[PDB]
């Protein structure tokens, strides 16, 4: 309710209690939804005073009020977070992590999560100021359940921001130091802790195979497959993103997901009413069908081919594009028998209907798949049989009409098939 | 052929 000018008068007074009320009043201003006047605050020069109040051990209320005020400034645009870091806030908040007052160390956790959240450079600067050790020491209890729920969720969220962002990814040793506490939060029974722990693991598996390995080595894949089955969307979404990332790795890393039971969840995932879940599940499936023949066989055995035919036939267009990738990866690496099977499941007609989409990328993918499938057919003498099938469902009209397509890759490929097999 | 939650949060009133 105070004007900024009054808060400035209060803060510049020489009177700690007057500075306290004025800081509280700033906190309340900055605590309202409809555009808190952050820039006004910054422009009055208040950040350096808030930061020096962070160090007032004798006046824990002004530590709390200023922590909160700065939390909210640091929650704004990059320029606003930078004004907080530029005021010296980072080591001051890290020292508040050891405060005996739980509400004050929690406010310091939160503020550091906002600063780390702005991007790679500030995340790495938080880390270089030594935030990780006193953060992890707040969770060094025998049973996470004895911590206050809100307090535990804030910690988990700030730790997930320390795992987030990519160019560069977090330092390898900081990831190693954080991982065991993260594996433990991933077994915790609060849905928001679980969601954010899963997000963190999704960020850490989003990168080169060496990064995936450090996570998989910690034996989290079975817990991730279990979370894949949760009823809470906010948990399924990151658990599936993490699983999808792990199967972009090596064949051995892909195999840990299959052995953990993940494929049995895909009938639901591939039909999930949330379109982003269907899209990410089909993308994951495309990377599994880019696997070894024995892994492709597991996809067969789990009955997932008819589910791929399903999403190819009807899904959001972005999912259908993933289904087309899953098919052309399957047909490039599968045995003749796995490829025949795919056709017996009814792949050909939805594949041909997608030759009508005005998306140049999907067209090449589908044409590569057809080529692969003809390839298997030749190996069996069936080119003819397959060729009529393609014709009867109207697929020859599509391949033919694609030679009037001013993408050279497209109508080169079409022409190629239009003679070679027709 | 493999193919590879909220950044910042204000504390509201309270």
């Amino acid at each position: 309710n105070w004007s900024v000018e009054d808060i400035v008068k209060g803060i510049n007074s020489n009177n700690l209690e007057s500075q306290l009320q004025a800081t509280q009043a700033a906190r309340k201003l900055l605590s309202r939804e409809k555009q808190p006047p952050i820039d006004n605050i910054i422009r009055a020069g208040l950040i350096p005073k808030f930061v020096s109040f962070l160090g007032k051990t004798d006046c824990s209320p002004i530590q709390f009020e200023s922590a909160w005020a700065l939390t909210n400034i640091a929650s704004g645009t990059s320029e606003q977070t930078k004004a907080v870091v530029d005021g010296g806030a980072i080591p001051a908040f890290i020292s508040l992590l050891a405060s005996p007052h739980a509400h004050i160390s929690e406010q310091a956790v939160w503020a550091l999560g906002n600063i780390a959240g702005d991007g790679s450079a500030f995340r790495d600067l938080v880390i270089k100021h030594g935030a990780i050790d006193p953060l992890l020491a707040l969770l060094a209890v025998p049973d996470l359940s004895t911590l206050a729920c809100g307090y535990l969720r804030n910690l988990t969220w700030t730790l997930s921001n320390l795992c987030r962002n990519k160019n560069p990814a977090p330092p390898l040793d900081a990831v190693e130091q954080i991982l065991p506490t993260l594996v433990r939060l991933l077994h915790h029974n609060d849905p928001e802790v679980l969601a954010d722990s899963c997000w963190a693991i999704s960020y850490l598996t989003d990168g080169p195979n060496e990064r995936i390995e450090m996570v998989v080595k910690k034996g989290v894949v079975p817990q991730l497959v279990k979370l894949l089955g949760a009823t809470e969307l906010p948990i399924v979404t990151p658990a599936l993103r993490a699983i999808g990332n792990i199967v972009t790795g090596t064949d051995e890393q892909t195999q840990k997901v299959i052995d953990a039971g993940a494929l049995a969840v895909f009938p639901s995932l591939l039909t999930n009413p949330k379109t982003n879940i269907q899209k990410e599940a089909t993308w994951t499936m495309s990377n599994i069908t880019a696997g070894r023949q024995d892994q492709i066989q597991q996809v067969v055995n789990h009955g997932l081919v008819p589910f791929l035919v399903g999403v190819l036939s009807k899904a959001d267009f972005k999912t259908q594009k993933e289904a087309a990738w899953a098919i052309t990866n399957y047909t490039s690496g599968g045995t003749v028998e796995q490829i025949v099977y795919l056709v017996h499941c009814g792949i050909i007609e939805p594949l041909m209907n997608l030759l009508s989409a005005k998306d140049t990328k999907i067209i090449q993918v589908i044409l590569d798949a057809i080529s692969n499938i003809f390839q298997a057919a030749e190996k069996l003498g069936e080119t003819e049989k397959l060729s009529i099938m393609i014709e009867e469902c109207g697929g020859l009209d599509k391949i033919e009409a694609l030679q009037r397509h001013e993408n050279e890759s497209v109508y080169k490929a079409s022409l190629n098939l239009i003679e070679k097999y027709f | 052929l493999k193919r590879k939650l909220k950044l910042k949060r204000a504390r509201l009133a309270d």
